[PDB]
């Protein structure tokens, strides 16, 4: 400060300006990133590799700002993304939008608590009236449509057109195997992206899909006792002496054969422990391969940790470098453990089917990684939006036909509840228009034009914005029934969530 | 030559001046008051509550301020008051609307909102505008003293009450068309120097300071009859133009004196006739005017015909060639009072005129020659009520609860009018409530909460009649508090205010000529 | 400037000055854009410093403005020349010029018979003028369903303050015929401004009363003297009565003031004999010119006279010819001693005094020597009458301009929207140079309405979306009718459904604005070589 002491970068103006303004910075694109999104975002992640998406959290985590303002709220956006797969595209914009009313009320001179608390009780009032606007509930996981109907909404809230083949393909991955009652799992259903085939060739093989080359034979048994190992081959040939191969002419003789019998004992000890599939994040060797061909134990030549991880995760396997006779601790899990060609890529396939614990493994055949990973992104955040763990998701208008109802609900009521809080309560019903704007953003019209008509749709729950021109000229697309609703819950959090950090990040002048 | 200006840039320049002008005077206007003190480059201080007085003494910026002086005048041109209101009121709607609305992008409903925000005033006012008896000096006095107080002055109010309560009723045009609302020549306030408050002596008719200017003139003839020219003055305005002579030095002196010795012979031609007053639009010279006075004939000189005509009807003066030569005499009496008042030996002849063409030029007397100027302003603001009450008995009580009364009825109607239109209409709904809230922010505490209380008060209790006190800040009935906000004034204010701000948006461009 | 600075004298030698021209050309037309159409903003424009002018008329704007370049200069003529044409098309001609003079040179530079290039912007005008002669599809006062009634009603819908256009549709019909004056080429069209029109406060806000014959406004309430005997006749006078000095020629300089008082005393009393000379001729209504002094007035009030004075000479002149009277016959002098003969008497079925609205008029029933009418306007106040009267005037000139040219167009660049893509098509098969010009022509057309659109904040994307959608090969067709909508309402900025509206323009100003626009493409180009002077 004035004094050489007082560590801080936040406060006073730079709070009522820069913090909120820095909060404004990132919500800018989240607008283009939520609901139907025609917008796209190049990102290099410190691979210098471009990637394209509409999602903030993928990007924001990378982005580094002086100020915890940005650094905090993402956690809530994560806290959403943790609990709810999508809407996080939205979860940031409303707070940042709702915030900047304060700095205005600060120019209008409204106190911290005064500005805060109006949003609060209105947020409770929201949390009171928000479930009143539950317009449906989900029903059946076994039904593909009942699932896929919703799933578009989040895929929509990532990317618009693709959602159709996708949402179906998702419940066709059997979101249904899990009850979605107190349980559901990504890693069991895990996306596995095959570069090649088509992007709409993205398929479903229930049970593990490992793009890794499937070696040896097929597993000794399909129940396979599965000993997965980080690097069970560090080489059994040693790299030593002169040439980084040999030094003395007598050296080479012992280098070549030693790999064999060690790996022979190693792959015998794979059979000795009884592993019916051998998984080497370490190298593949033809002898060991032929040993794995002799002992008939299916071989995995190379592993991402994700391989080992999931194998460690799902099978109950434990990946360990073995220069060491393998010992089954990993043991088995999956009742059918296969070789397969999916995308006609050699696909390491383990499968076991259980109401909980079943791997129903999303296999994305795809033409482009940079797409198929963003194609993964929406289905990810779509099935994570499928993750509610209420089979009946108490659905509310998806793509936000809600806000117009609530923008009507609160600020009207907002004045009824009196005192300067009312203005914060009335400011509360404003930033609803964000996604109606944020779609009209990527749709290309004015939120006023939107809201004026979508106030003129009055009590609806249905008509609202979207993509194309029906979010433009009428600003009317049925966001109850385009087939698009959203769960009350993912909605319920964003208000609740974006209530907290927004309220919070204002309070802090240091 | 050709010059081009564009977009927000000028319209923001429009925003700046009037708004910045709207600052001090809004605090100045009303019982809650401040002073705008101009710094002359020499350090000269000029502090007023009239910014238009300060604005002129220094550079007037073109974009907002050049039009605001004129909408300052126009309001004061019309009713006789309100330079300080329209500017801050136009500054209100100018401030928050366009950029916001132009960030919502349209010039149209902005301009269109002024209309429909203007009539909601007209709508909610005349509903809650409270009628007052126009035959009652007092029922007019409470609304007139409210409007005589425009800045600080209740002092001459009660005294400016009585004169105007009397005068504007007697006001008639020379058409005598209607009474009531009037031109300030058919109600004139001429401050008469010196004396004391006792000499204030309400004058309902025209005064002629030139009727009796001298003690030697006509002394108190109850009905003065001004005889126009025509024979009593035969017409010679010319000069003999006598030939040049180098011998006499007097020929240089005498030829110029010949001009005024003609009217002398014409004033000699007057004497025989003894018109008790003589009016000459050609004018009479003073060397000619000697011989009129000694006759006990007063002389109105260098006055026009309409000045005389309205008076010749007001004082009821036969207008003839000669008193003995028939031009068909006008009446002998048009008036009931001829009072010639003297401060010094310059006599002030006041003829109180009842429903006459006259001028209704009203006598005021301050304690001296100076505080007259405020009495005149007091009287003009007083006669403004008396022309407004005799126009509108209904005039809104408010401490600016009227300045809320529209604003909240707007947001009510914003919900009714809808469209994209509501958003300008709801944006311009905000601008009105600031002026009084500033006055009750001049008070203190939370002025927006008082405004919230206002808004809570507004549709619940009453818009304006019941309202907030301006200087106290309490929510009170403004007729009960006695603060009166003339309907026409308010009617004129936003009207005059909405008009200028329409063009300020319409102008993104000026040239150099 | 731009590029080479090496030579003064506005010699930038090619594209530089050419662009410095298109700069100046795009510089001047800008005010017009924001001023284009009735939705064009109104520009307060400083004349000196405190001296200003508030004008939305680019031509008027231009007239205050000065021309700092030939590019600035060549437009400020053609714009004021199209203003000099009518004043319809002022803003029109302005803008398109700035686009075409980067378009014009680009082709005409390449020579290869250099003559005919900008005619690609000319033959297009022809191509347009023809089509512009073809548009009754919108803007018809040529005939409506009620014709000039509904034509004015839709024009009173084009300017509409109220339900006016009920009587006011008929008034404009009454108005064009109220005026009867020699008009050439054989026009039954008669000037719509000269229509005797009177404003009436009170009664109904929206209402009108047509006076049989011209309605002469005659002073009442000032002169209390009776002018009134119900008669068949009026004495139309250009003459004046004064009780101060009726006939001059006396000098205030004379040593005798008696000379000025004498003719004053005598000729003050001759004022009331002149009427007695007129009344004895059989004239019980005698229309006299005013000018009496405020003293002479009250004298004429208190002394009294029989005569109709201070009448409107605009009407008195019209009625003199109308009732067959003259305004002067036996009048050789300013003396009231003059006899009266019936030559100044107007002949009528009856001259009857009807005071209505508390305004007495001289209403000549059966004006004999011509056909005459006056439509008085009943309104709350005369401002309310000012309100509809102006709404009536653009129900008039449109009919007039239609009575000027039966062939018309819808006003605005909507006729371009048809023509433009058509002329771009009319360019297409031409190819070569010629696909460029006529298309480089027609693309530069589009600026007018779209700017006029956004001037109304109409989302110029809309204006093109609506019009050139309807415009097709399906509809290349103006027809006389709407199978497409080629219309654009100017005060709306948006195409409406009004096909009769009075805010449009005929084929008159539009065939002009094309060529003037093609001109500025040429107008700057005539200079041969270039130089600089010392």
């Amino acid at each position: 400060m004035l004094k050489e002491g007082a560590k801080h970068f936040s406060g006073l103006e730079e709070a009522v300006y820069r913090n909120i303004q820095a909060c404004k910075e990132l919500a800018q694109t989240t607008r283009t990133a939520y609901g139907p999104n025609g917008m796209n975002k190049m990102v290099i992640n410190h691979l210098e590799k471009l990637f394209v998406t509409n999602d903030a959290a993928t990007i924001l985590r990378e982005l580094e700002v002086q100020h915890p303002a940005a650094k905090m709220i993402v956690m809530a956006s994560h806290m959403q993304e943790q609990e709810v797969g999508d809407g996080t595209n939205f979860v940031l914009v409303f707070a940042g939008a709702l915030l900047e009313l304060a700095e205005e009320l600060l120019r209008i001179g409204l106190s911290v608590s005064e500005v805060i608390e109006g949003y609060e009780i209105a947020c409770r009032k929201a949390h009171e009236i928000l479930p009143n606007l539950v317009c449906c509930s989900a029903k059946n996981l076994r039904d593909i449509d009942e699932v896929s109907s919703l799933l578009r909404t989040s895929i929509m809230s990532k990317q618009y057109g693709n959602e159709v083949f996708l949402a179906k393909l998702i419940a066709q991955a059997c979101v249904s195997i899990f009850p979605d009652s107190g349980h559901f799992n990504v890693d069991n259903i895990r996306v596995c992206k095959i570069l090649g085939s088509g992007i709409s060739s993205s398929s479903v093989l229930h049970g593990m899909v490992f793009k890794k080359e499937t070696e040896g034979d097929v597993t000794s048994v399909k129940d396979a006792k599965i000993a997965v190992y980080s690097c069970p081959f560090d080489g059994m040939i040693t790299e030593t002496k002169g040439t980084v191969l040999i030094k003395t002419a007598e050296e080479l003789m012992n280098f070549s054969k030693g790999e064999e019998n060690l790996m022979d004992a190693q792959v015998k000890a794979i059979a000795d422990t009884g592993a019916n599939v051998v998984v080497t994040g370490g190298k593949v060797a033809d002898m060991a391969l032929h040993y794995a061909n002799k002992y008939n134990i299916m071989l995995v030549r190379l592993n991402s940790k994700w391989d080992l991880r999931r194998l460690c995760k799902t099978v109950g396997a434990t990946a360990l470098p073995r220069l060491t006779p393998p010992v089954l601790e990993e043991m088995g899990h999956c009742d059918s453990v296969y070789l397969s060609e999916v995308g006609d890529t050699q696909v390491v396939v383990f499968k076991h089917e259980k109401e909980d614990g079943a791997i129903s493994t999303i296999v994305l055949r795809g033409s482009t990684d940079n797409l198929m990973d963003d194609i993964e992104r929406a289905v990810d955040d779509g099935v994570n939006t499928f993750k509610v763990l209420t089979r009946d998701k108490r659905l509310v208008p998806g793509g936000g036909a809600t806000e117009i109802e609530l923008a009507k609900q609160i600020t009207s009521y907002g004045e009824t509840c009196p005192g300067l809080e009312q203005y914060a309560i009335k400011k509360f019903a404003e930033a609803f228009e964000a996604i109606p704007r944020a779609l009209a953003e990527n749709s290309g019209v004015k939120a006023n034009e939107v809201i004026s008509k979508l106030y003129a749709v009055h009590q609806e729950g249905n008509k609202n914005v979207g993509l194309d021109i029906e979010a433009e000229v009428p600003a009317v697309k049925d966001m109850l029934e385009a087939g698009i609703l959203d769960t009350y819950l993912g909605k319920y959090w964003a208000i609740k969530l974006a209530t907290n950090a927004a309220v919070t990040v204002l309070r802090v002048d240091q | 030559n050709t010059k081009r200006e564009s977009g927000r840039k000028v319209q923001s320049g429009n925003i700046n001046a009037a708004k910045t002008i709207a600052d001090i005077i809004r605090t100045c206007l009303g019982p809650k008051s401040m002073m705008k003190m101009l710094l002359d480059p020499m350090g000269g201080i000029v502090m007023t509550n009239d910014g238009n007085a300060i604005l002129r003494e220094i550079q007037v910026q073109h974009p907002a301020a050049k039009s605001m002086i004129e909408i300052s005048r126009t309001q004061d041109e019309e009713v006789g008051d309100g330079t300080t209101s329209v500017i801050i009121l136009a500054g209100e709607m100018l401030s928050v609307a366009e950029h916001f609305l132009e960030q919502q992008m349209h010039p149209t409903v902005v301009i269109s909102a002024y209309r429909k925000a203007l009539d909601d005033m007209i709508s909610t006012l005349k509903k809650i505008s409270i009628p007052v008896d126009i035959s009652d000096s007092d029922m007019m006095l409470n609304i007139i003293n409210s409007s005589i107080t425009t800045k600080a002055i209740s002092r001459w109010s009660s005294l400016a009450c009585n004169i105007a309560l009397d005068a504007v009723k007697m006001v008639q045009f020379e058409e005598n068309g209607r009474k009531e609302i009037d031109i300030k020549k058919y109600a004139r306030v001429e401050k008469i120097p010196g004396g004391i408050i006792e000499d204030s002596c309400v004058l309902r008719g025209v005064m002629i300071n030139k009727d009796v200017t001298h003690p030697r003139m006509r002394r108190y003839i109850k009905n003065p009859r001004i005889v126009l020219l025509d024979s009593s003055l035969e017409y010679k305005k010319g000069e003999s133009q006598t030939d040049i002579e180098i011998t006499r030095e007097e020929d240089f002196t005498r030829i110029l004196q010949m001009e005024e010795e003609y009217i002398q012979q014409l004033c000699e031609d007057i004497i025989q006739l003894k018109p008790d007053v003589v009016i000459t639009e050609k004018g009479i010279s003073d060397l000619a005017q000697h011989y009129l006075m000694r006759a006990n004939i007063t002389a109105i000189r260098r006055v026009r015909k309409t000045d005389n005509n309205r008076i010749a009807r007001a004082c009821g003066a036969r207008i003839v060639s000669r008193p003995e030569e028939l031009r068909e005499d006008d009446v002998g009496t048009g008036a009931g009072l001829l009072e010639i008042k003297k401060i010094g030996d310059e006599y002030f002849t006041f003829i109180t005129d009842c429903k006459d063409p006259k001028a209704c030029t009203i006598l005021l007397r301050g304690a001296s020659k100076e505080i007259l100027s405020e009495v005149e302003r007091n009287l003009q603001d007083a006669m403004q009520v008396c022309r407004n009450v005799l126009l509108d008995p209904q005039l809104v009580p408010g401490g600016g609860a009227s300045e809320m009364a529209v604003a909240h009825a707007l947001t009510e109607k914003s919900k009714a009018m809808t469209g994209v239109e509501q958003w300008p209409y709801r944006a311009v709904a905000q601008a009105l409530e600031v002026i009084p809230r500033t006055l009750i922010q001049n008070c203190g505490a939370s002025t927006i909460r008082l405004l919230t209380s206002l808004r809570a008060k507004h549709t619940q209790e009453n818009c304006e009649t019941w309202g907030v006190n301006g200087e106290t800040g309490t929510l009170v009935d403004m007729k009960e508090l006695g603060i009166w906000e003339p309907l026409a004034v308010k009617l004129q204010t936003y009207k005059t205010a909405v008009e200028t701000a329409v063009l300020l948006l319409r102008i993104d461009d000026i040239v150099s000529g | 400037m731009e590029g080479p600075l090496s030579v003064f004298g506005d010699r930038s030698t090619g594209e530089t000055i050419r662009s410095q021209n298109v700069m100046a050309a795009a510089s001047i037309a800008n005010i017009v854009k924001s001023s284009l159409g009735p939705v064009g903003l109104d520009k307060m424009l400083v004349d000196d410093i405190g001296d200003v002018t508030i004008t939305n008329d680019g031509a008027t704007i231009l007239k205050l403005l000065e021309v700092e370049h030939p590019a600035a200069k060549v437009l400020c003529e053609l714009a004021d020349l199209q203003d000099k044409e009518v004043g319809d098309g002022t803003t029109s001609v302005v803008i398109i010029a700035a686009e075409l003079l980067k378009n014009a040179d680009e082709l005409v530079k390449q020579k290869i018979h250099p003559t005919s290039v900008i005619s690609g912007y000319r033959l297009a005008c022809k191509e347009a003028v023809r089509y512009i002669n073809e548009n009754l599809i919108v803007n018809t006062d040529e005939l409506g369903r009620d014709c000039l009634i509904n034509a004015a009603k839709t024009s009173m819908s084009s300017k509409i303050i109220g339900i006016n256009g009920d009587f006011f549709a008929n008034m404009v019909v009454d108005a064009v015929l109220a005026i009867k004056y020699t008009d050439i080429r054989g026009q039954p069209r008669y000037p719509v401004n000269s229509v005797n029109i009177l404003k009436a406060h009170g009664r109904s806000q929206m209402e009108s009363m047509l006076i049989s014959g011209y309605a002469l406004n005659c002073v009442v309430g000032s002169q209390g003297m009776p002018k009134r005997i119900v008669n068949a006749k009026i004495a139309c006078l250009d003459f004046s009565l004064q009780k101060t000095k009726m006939k001059l020629g006396v000098q205030v300089v004379i040593t005798d003031p008696e000379k000025l008082d004498q003719i004053r005393q005598r000729e003050s009393d001759i004022t009331k004999e002149r009427i007695q000379k007129i009344l004895a001729t059989g004239a019980n209504v005698i229309l006299t010119t005013g000018g009496i002094d405020d003293m002479c007035l009250k004298y004429f009030v208190e002394a009294g006279a029989m005569a109709v004075r201070r009448v409107l000479k605009r009407d008195l002149k019209r009625i003199a010819k109308a009732s067959g009277a003259t305004i002067l016959s036996t009048l050789a002098n300013l003396e009231g001693e003059e006899t009266f003969e019936a030559a100044m008497l107007g002949q009528a079925e009856e001259v009857v005094q009807e005071r209505i609205c508390d305004d007495e008029l001289i209403l000549i029933k059966n004006t004999k020597a011509r056909t005459s009418a006056s439509i008085i306007l009943r309104g709350a106040n005369d401002f309310m009458c000012d309100e509809m009267e102006r709404s009536l005037h653009d129900a008039l000139c449109v009919v007039k301009r239609v009575l000027e040219s039966k062939s018309v167009v819808p006003g605005g660049g909507a006729v371009e929207a048809a023509l433009s893509i058509y002329l771009e098509n009319y360019a297409t098969s031409m190819g070569s140079r010629e696909q460029l010009a006529i298309a480089e022509f027609a693309r530069s057309l589009l600026v007018i309405p779209n700017t006029l659109a956004v001037n109304a904040a109409q989302d110029s994307t809309d204006l093109v979306a609506k019009l050139r959608a309807f415009h097709n090969e399906a509809q290349v067709n103006p027809e006389r009718k709407n199978l497409k909508w080629i219309g654009l309402d100017l005060s709306n900025g948006k195409p409406r459904d009004n096909k009769q509206a009075g805010v449009f323009e005929p084929t008159i100003v539009k065939v002009k604005s094309l060529k003037f626009a093609t001109e500025a493409a040429i107008t700057i180009l005539r200079i041969d070589d270039l130089i600089k002077l010392h």
